[PDB]
């Protein structure tokens, strides 16, 4: 399979899910499962947000879409920093 | 029972189980009507993961209930 868009939509799917096993979450309950699920939500918020940035790349002037793109992957980017914070420590 | 499979896309697949049903079982229906290979998926409610060896009944899942799948 090859790349691919991903709609405003799903990037909320994506984030709201991993804000909601973050919450679940428990160093010493939350066993490798939990855990390795969690990275893959992770890695996926970390390719859409790229994918994002190609849409903005391509952005013409006056775009109206380009604000909806950047505001998206802001969220991506917050709780992909979340699983900094709390999976690792910063 | 009657349950909802949710997606990322937001696409929404209704699969008929039952409480015994295990969670092996429900990733094997969707790939009955789907396709999606059981080892490409990954089952989750409230925050947690699903394990094929747990049931249904395990994880309290009722009618109506919304699962999400995640591909990987």
């Amino acid at each position: 399979v090859t790349k691919r868009l991903h709609t405003l939509e799903e990037v909320n799917n994506n984030v709201r899910l991993l804000s909601e096993m973050l919450l679940h979450y428990s160093q010493e309950d939350s066993s490798d499962g939990d855990r390795e699920l969690m990275k893959e939500l992770f890695d996926q918020c970390e390719n859409k947000r790229r994918t994002l940035f190609k849409l903005a790349s391509e952005t013409e002037d006056n775009d109206n879409s380009l604000g909806d793109i950047l505001q998206a992957s802001d969220n991506l980017s917050r709780v992909i920093n979340s699983y900094k914070t709390i999976i690792e420590g910063q | 029972m009657q349950i909802f499979v949710k997606t990322l896309t937001g696409k929404t697949i209704t699969l008929e189980v039952e409480p015994s049903d295990t969670i092996e079982n429900v990733k094997a229906k969707i790939q009955d009507k789907e396709g999606i290979p059981p080892d490409q998926q990954r089952l989750i409610f409230a925050g947690k993961q699903l394990e094929d060896g747990r049931t249904l009944s395990d994880y309290n899942i009722q009618k109506e209930s919304t699962l999400h799948l995640v591909l990987r």
